[PDB]
RNA sequence: GGAUUUUUGGAGCAGGGAGAUGGAAUAGGAGCUUGCUCCGUCCACUCCACGCAUCGACCUGGUAUUGCAGUACCUCCAGGAACGGUGC
């Protein structure tokens, strides 16, 4: 298999023609938030795609390494050409056409007038995704938070408005204490607000801000990140101040801080990397925090309706003379109806019947014009069926093998018998 | 609209109120929820007893069932019409 | 029809589902035992002959056997409750 | 009017139909009549008593409103109000 | 509203099977449109073998699960 | 003609003779199993007569199962994960294929919940010591070949290759 | 004034019916009759004590629901 | 059209007692790891009260029936009791 050669060929075709599908995408307008977004996944599994085909095109040099030297021989070689072509003369009937090797990734790679949704992702749904209070990357749903948080807290004393204000602090007073039962609804809170930043984002890369997320809390959050001019520094952790640098470095190896308290490095790790990564995301959400806040207010200020409609986004002698207004109706030419006796009979006889009587089977006739029901047409037609003959040569045979007092035989047994000998 | 007729003639498995589940074929119904179901199976849930027993259905088949409503929780489908 | 219309709201005000009424008037919460021991505290939207009640602001609390039982609790936002399943409904809750 | 169940029912009478009652208690017999609200009086019983005591009792009468369901006989599978 | 046929089991010793595992016999004397039974010479039968004879009672028809003719009718 | 779910979705699909959930494949001339999942777990018993089934293999998880039937079809080796599929099977209709050897009948040991073999018409039939190895090999199966065990060979075959 | 009519102009909203038999049935409604029985899609059912099975339609008799969980973005002043 | 046979439910909850009995690989708290001690969650065995009695399905051995039908179930004896439900 021609690996150097063939492989790294095609998977560099395929990389360039998903370049080119969503450099399409990107030079086409956009005109809704949904299908916006829809495009914005669609490309994110182009990329993934993209990135799969990429690390084996890397993985795929190590043997090409071995035989260069045999390969670059150009001159010192010619027979496995030979060899290979008359292999290639191998089943030549195969009577076939074959225009798809470039076709087909072309055609994988786009979408259909109707769906705007290729064929790789043509299963992909934007409401496996997003729930409908978020519409697509415009709201956050905090309706569920905010109902455990009435739990957490032990009492009603405290709205959705009243619980958003909570979620615009950042790195102020908290809401209870960081020790108590606060931490299992921050670590909840945070996974919706961290799934759902990547979700209405897709197009950039998770790990790039994963990572840089990590960086910045090693090296800053948890080496001092907060000064005053007990100002001076606070660590999250251990929940308190320090007067100078020197005993905050020499308190970071201290058993309270790594190990002897309830609330050290070891035990209470994961809640404050999720305590600082509540706040990042937050931050980079700032504009989409201030639209649900928005909504909430424009929510609760609507009457019931508009709260329901935003949940849902004479000539009468002469006509008595002519035979008008008349009870008529023909069966045959459609079940339509008829004003008049006349135009009953001239639509009984009519393109419409006709054309409805030979989309139903039943040919019409001359007998077979005033018929309205269909049970009858068919006994028209049966006894219509060339009236009864068809019968010219049902009986010539001239049998000789009698020569006596027995010559019977049909047209079909004497052609039979003439054919047979 | 008259929506369990849309469910008609299909498999459907049928929730009763002791736990028992009816998969038949839902003929016909009527205002109080009354089932008819063709080639219905019944299925109990059998409690374990111990610590290490496993927890199994047993299932009866039963027939042309006629289900009273006020024994039925909820149905729903298993299959095309056979 | 209209006379029956005027006959529920002066049985609604006078009779024994005045405090569902009373619900709706001042907006207080109620307390509603359920059948399978769930206390429901919220509002009443709006109730019915069959004490179908539209609910809101509800803290469901029961009791679980895990010992000794916890009361754990629940807060559902809006909610509708089938008539058949109260027991009791209580106008005025202490806590 | 009367749905078609309960015409189904009326339709196995005569025949051996299964009651189960609300009881558990199996009653196999022939359903001598059905009523509308699914009343119904079997001769020639099989009773399984719910814990596997099959006795045999005779013109026995069960409340519809006691009855779980009604294993009809099958032999009223073609029948045209089932269609 | 449709009375049960009870008219068999008129003036025929019975034996009901009422709710809770409950057993009582006797001669149904009448019955209503509720399945409501009238029972004379009612012996009621409970899980000990001895029987109290309670007379004439009227069943509630909604606690009849069933009820066996020990007469022929 | 390969099996796939079309012949699933318009095949015979009804109560069989012994009251369970039946789906009929006769006369496919199936040569591979694949695709069964399909069947949505509603089946009680799935026949296969008339299949060239060259091996009992590609059965996927399917619970309810209580009977395959695989007479006259042309099993000469037999899949061995067949136990983590098929929890709860009780017959296995083996009629008529070419089973030859005692260690082909290995993988049958796998299933605890079996309870009713056949696996007439088979050369590994033919051999010596063959029976007692079926149920000294696979001990839950109650009726083999419709002879029913008994106690002497259930003796004779813990007796034997000790 | 019956608030099963208020339950009728509902459709295509996902509530989580919590049943009689201690079930729970998280599913949009695709039809509630005047007897209070809803057909859902979309479901999520779980049984007492049981694993959330999940199923293409359900259709749940009217007497076997205990309540509903209605969503929070539902405006009832303009639904009744 | 929420008052006995169907749709505004009579449903919810808990599995007897004891023993220096045994286990929570990764999942209890406290005496502020690990080792130990104490206490409100199972399974296996043993003892008292194989929780009890009942019938159905079922396994081993012996044994009887050779019979043409549209079926709750089908001979009898003895042992074992893995399963189901009924009343205490």
């Amino acid at each position: 298999m021609e690996t150097i050669l063939e492989q790294q060929r095609r998977y560099h075709e395929e990389k360039e023609r998903l370049m080119d599908v969503m450099a399409k995408e990107m030079l086409t307008k956009k005109s809704t938030l949904r299908d916006q977004i829809n495009s914005d996944h669609r490309t994110r599994a182009m990329q993934d795609r993209y990135m799969e085909v990429s690390g084996n095109l890397r993985d795929l040099y190590d043997d090409k390494d071995g035989l260069r030297k045999e390969e670059l021989n150009a001159i010192s070689g010619p027979n496995e050409f030979a060899e290979f072509y008359n292999r290639l003369k191998q089943i030549k009937e195969f009577h076939r056409k074959h225009p798809n090797e470039i076709c087909v990734p072309m055609s994988v790679e786009f979408e259909e007038l109707l769906k705007a949704r290729e064929n790789p992702s043509e299963e992909a749904q934007n409401l496996v995704e997003f729930t409908d209070e978020e519409g697509y990357g415009r709201y956050l749903d905090l309706h569920d938070c905010y109902l455990k948080y009435i739990n957490l807290k032990a009492s009603e004393k405290l709205d959705y408005i009243t619980y958003l204000s909570i979620f615009d602090q950042l790195f102020d007073i908290p809401k209870e204490r960081k020790n108590a039962e606060y931490k299992r609804y921050l670590e909840m809170l945070l996974e919706y607000l961290q799934d759902y930043t990547d979700r209405v984002k897709p197009l950039q890369d998770q790990n790039e801000l994963f990572g840089k997320i990590q960086a910045e809390f090693e090296k800053k959050w948890e080496n001092g990140t907060f000064p005053g001019w007990e100002e001076r520094a606070q660590r999250l952790f251990s929940t308190k101040g320090k007067s100078l640098e020197s005993l905050d470095t020499s308190l970071f190896a201290k058993n309270p801080k790594s190990k002897g308290t309830k609330r050290d490095t070891e035990r209470n790790k994961d809640i404050a990397f999720l305590e600082a990564q509540i706040y990042e995301y937050v931050e980079i959400l700032g504009e989409q925090r201030h639209l649900t806040h928005e909504n909430v207010q424009r929510k609760q200020a609507r009457t019931g309706e508009e709260r329901e409609e935003e949940e849902e986004e004479i000539p009468y002698w002469l006509y008595k003379l002519h035979g008008l207004n008349i009870n008529y109706n023909c069966e045959i030419c459609g079940n339509y109806t008829y004003r008049g006796p006349k135009a009953f009979q001239r639509h009984f006889a009519e393109w419409r019947h006709a054309h409805g009587m030979r989309c139903l089977g039943i040919p019409n006739t001359a007998h077979f014009a005033n018929v309205t029901q269909i049970e009858d047409a068919v006994s028209l037609w049966a006894k219509l069926k060339l009236q009864k003959a068809s019968e010219r040569w049902q009986p010539d045979t001239e049998e000789e093998y009698e020569d006596s007092s027995g010559n019977v035989v049909n047209k079909k047994t004497y052609e039979d018998l003439k054919r047979q000998g | 609209s008259s929506k369990m007729l849309q469910h008609i003639d299909y498999r459907m498995r049928c929730i009763l109120q002791d736990g028992r589940i009816f998969i038949g074929t839902f003929k016909a119904f009527d205002k109080h929820m009354n089932l008819i179901l063709c080639d219905c199976d019944e299925f109990r849930k059998i409690k374990p007893k111990n610590s290490k027993q496993a927890e199994r259905e047993e299932k009866r088949v039963l027939g042309l069932v006629l289900l009273r409503g006020e024994n039925l929780v909820s149905m729903t489908v298993e299959g095309p019409p056979p | 029809p209209e006379e029956l219309q005027k006959r529920e709201e002066e049985e609604f005000n006078t009779g024994p589902l005045s405090v569902l009424t009373q619900s709706v008037k001042n907006n207080t919460q109620v307390l509603i035992n359920c059948r399978n021991n769930k206390k429901l505290l919220g509002r009443v939207k709006a109730f019915d002959r069959h004490c179908n009640m539209v609910l809101e602001n509800v803290k469901e609390m029961w009791t679980e056997v895990p010992s000794k039982p916890v009361n754990k609790d629940r807060y559902i936002s809006k909610m509708f409750l089938r008539g058949d399943s109260v027991i009791v409904v209580l106008r005025n809750p202490l806590i | 009017s009367i749905g078609v169940p309960i015409k189904v029912l009326h339709e196995a009478e005569g025949h051996i139909v299964t009651c189960e009652t609300n009881t558990g208690e199996v009653y196999r017999g022939k359903l001598i009549e059905a009523e509308d609200n699914m009343n119904c009086q079997m001769s020639n019983i099989t009773v399984t008593y719910r814990d596997g005591r099959v006795a045999q009792l005779e013109q026995v009468y069960i409340r519809g409103s006691k009855i779980r369901f009604l294993i009809l006989p099958d032999m009223l599978k073609n029948a045209p109000m089932l269609k | 509203a449709h009375p049960p046929e009870l008219k068999k089991f008129m003036d025929k010793k019975l034996s009901l099977k009422l709710n809770g595992g409950r057993h009582v016999q006797g001669i149904l004397r009448g019955f209503d449109p509720f399945m409501n039974l009238v029972i004379d010479e009612c012996v009621e039968m409970a899980t000990s073998g001895q029987q109290n004879n309670i007379g004439m009672v009227v069943i509630r028809g909604n606690s009849i699960i069933m009820l066996e003719a020990l007469e022929r009718v | 003609v390969k099996l796939t779910a079309e012949l699933i979705e318009q095949a015979a699909q009804y109560t069989n003779a012994v009251r369970d959930r039946e789906l009929d494949l006769r006369g496919y001339k199936i040569p591979v199993i694949e695709n069964l999942g399909a069947t949505l777990d509603q089946f009680d018993a799935i026949d296969f007569s008339d299949n060239e089934i060259r091996k009992l293999d590609g059965f996927p998880l399917l619970r309810r199962l209580k009977t395959l039937l695989v007479n006259n079809n042309r099993i000469c080796r037999i899949g061995e994960g067949l136990d983590q599929a098929l929890p709860c099977l009780t017959e296995l209709i083996l009629t008529n294929n070419s089973l030859v050897e005692l260690g082909d009948l290995d993988p049958l040991a796998s299933l605890k919940s079996l309870t009713y073999l056949s696996i007439l018409r088979n050369p590994v039939t033919n051999k010596k010591h063959y029976r007692l190895y079926v149920i000294y090999k696979v001990p839950q199966v109650r009726v083999l070949d419709f002879q029913k065990v008994k106690l002497k060979e259930r003796q004779e075959a813990e007796k034997m290759f000790k | 004034m019956k608030l099963v009519r208020f339950l009728m102009k509902l459709s295509h909203e996902t509530v989580t019916i919590e049943l009689k038999n201690g079930t729970q049935v998280h599913g949009t409604i695709t039809g509630v009759d005047v007897s209070m029985n809803t057909h859902l899609k979309a479901v999520k059912m779980t049984l007492k004590n049981r694993e959330p099975v999940q199923l293409e339609t359900l259709s749940i008799r009217g007497n076997n629901i205990r309540y509903f969980i209605l969503p929070d973005s539902l405006p009832l002043d303009t639904l009744l």
